[PDB]
């Protein structure tokens, strides 16, 4: 994609480390709740921020 | 209570000299202690002023095992020299235990100012 | 007498009550760390040479604070003033003072220290290093002391397993800032130490919670600015306790407050070695051994054990 260019290009020797990788381009995130509790803590809603 | 050492060390001379190759003769005040495999010289001392070579026989006499120093601390004592001025030497990476000892049997000991 | 106390609480007018019975000692079971020519060890001896006051704060309720005065010879009298005398500007040393009684037709010299606290570094480590579920009085006093948790706490019983009950972690990390405040006292007294030219070995039962060192009574002297203290056993006793209690966590605020917001960190960044060093540097500046960041840079395993 041109995200991962961007944070490529954006290191100052061309590696980053792998755990950011899909928490900065990934196109879609899936959300597993055990309770309603935590699902009115989280995903409340139609639009939610993470 | 924890002492720095209890029951103390022995010492003889040694050779010293500036570089490499400058080891005349005895030239230093070399402190010891008798390790079973081979005895670990400690403290070496000098009247000279920049010394960074001393140079002492193997046990098997083959070889010759080289010391070079850290830079010198000044102090001047007191005995039937009147004034006696001299500079302390550690063989480079002695740690902190080992100059403990050695400050604490000089001190105690020998006269200081 | 009487007049003990008054010469004891002195220009701190403080309002002392007694911990014995009259100017005789009070013998304690408390933990040392020693080596002498005879013994040597880690464990709990039996403390008697001492007359302990505990200091009284207004509307007359018992603070933690106490006046321990010993009893001396006339040469570790003279010694330990003269130390004393050389190094009685730093703040990390507890405040002493010299003089002389009469308890029959003698004269005998008494030193005190003010202001101390009941137990030591040394209690605090024993405690959690040999850990007996049957009796842990010290622990628990230490705990409920310095408001980690309440008395009531002990009867949720598995109180102190880490399986079950795992919140116990929680109570345990309440002593951290505490810790790191007796480690940067601790840095604070080796550069006094070396500056002065005094030589000495460091334990952890001459430092109380508080962070103050006292007793130099195995220490001598050089020439100023060649001082050498020796901390090997010091650290390395106290290694197994900062993790436990998570001493190092106000590292992770904007100016190492912790009443102030997490640093926020590049994410893009992975190195991290000057950071090390750093606090490498702040606290354990006396420690001799070289330490690599790195350990592709190591000597042998020995090495690499001790870096990791
Ligand atoms: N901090 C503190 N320590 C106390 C108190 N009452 C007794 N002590 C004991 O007194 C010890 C310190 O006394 P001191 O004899 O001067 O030090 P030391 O560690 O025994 N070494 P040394 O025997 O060479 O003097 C502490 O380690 C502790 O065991 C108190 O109220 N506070
Ligand atoms: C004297 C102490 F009770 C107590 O004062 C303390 C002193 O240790 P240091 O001073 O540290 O350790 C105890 N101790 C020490 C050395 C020893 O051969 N026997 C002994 O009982
Ligand atoms: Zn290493």
């Amino acid at each position: 994609n041109d995200a991962l260019n961007n944070i490529i290009n954006n290191a100052r020797d061309g590696c980053v480390p792998l755990n950011i990788i899909p928490l900065t381009t990934a196109a879609k995130l899936m959300v597993v709740i055990p309770d309603y509790n935590t699902y009115k803590n989280t995903c409340d809603g139609t639009t939610f921020t993470y | 209570n924890n002492e720095l050492s209890p029951v103390a060390l022995r010492q003889m001379s040694c050779a010293a000299g500036t570089t490499q190759t400058a080891c005349t003769d005895d030239n230093a005040l070399a402190y010891y202690n008798t390790t079973k495999g081979g005895r670990f010289v400690l403290a070496l001392l000098s009247d000279l002023q920049d010394l960074k070579w001393a140079r002492f026989p193997k046990s098997d006499g083959t070889g010759t095992i080289y010391t070079e120093l850290e830079p010198p601390c000044r102090f001047v004592t007191d005995t039937p020299k009147g004034p006696k001025v001299k500079y302390l030497y550690f063989i480079k990476g002695l740690n902190n235990l080992n100059r403990g000892m050695v400050l604490g049997s000089l001190a105690a000991t020998v006269r200081l100012q | 007498a009487q007049s003990f106390l008054n010469r004891v609480c002195g220009v701190s007018a403080a309002r002392l009550t007694p911990c014995g019975t009259g100017t005789s000692t009070d013998v304690v079971y408390r933990a040392f760390d020693i080596y002498n020519d005879k013994v040597a060890g880690f464990a709990k001896f039996l403390k008697t040479n001492c007359c302990r006051f505990q200091e009284k704060d207004e509307d007359d309720n018992l603070i933690d604070s106490y006046f321990v005065v010993k009893r001396h010879t006339f040469s570790n009298y003279q010694h330990e003033e003269t130390i004393y005398n050389l190094l009685k500007d730093c703040p990390a040393v507890a405040k002493h003072d010299f003089f002389k009684f009469r308890i029959d037709g003698d004269m005998v010299p008494h030193i005190s220290r003010q202001r101390l606290t009941k137990y030591t570094m040394a209690d605090l480590v024993y405690a959690l290093r040999h850990f007996d579920e049957g009796n842990c009085d010290t622990l628990k006093e230490i705990l409920v002391t310095y408001n980690c948790c309440d008395d009531d706490y002990f009867n949720k019983k598995d109180w102190y397993d880490f399986v079950e009950n795992p919140d116990i972690l929680r109570v345990y990390a309440n002593l951290g800032e505490r810790v790191r405040q007796a480690l940067l006292k601790t840095v604070q007294f080796c550069d006094a130490m070396r500056n002065a030219g005094i030589v000495g070995v460091l334990t952890l039962d001459n430092q109380d919670l508080n962070g103050n060192w006292y007793d130099f009574g195995d220490f001598i002297q050089t020439t100023p600015g060649s001082g050498v203290p020796v901390v090997d056993s010091y650290y390395s006793l106290l290694m197994p306790i900062l993790t436990l209690t998570r001493a190092l966590t106000a590292e992770s605020h904007v100016d190492t407050d912790l009443t102030k917001p997490y640093i926020k960190w590049d994410l893009l960044k992975y190195d991290f070695t000057e950071e090390r060093l750093k606090l490498f540097d702040r606290y354990f500046k006396y420690w001799d051994q070289t330490y690599h960041p790195n350990c592709v840079n190591c000597l042998d395993d020995r090495c690499i054990l001790h870096c990791a």
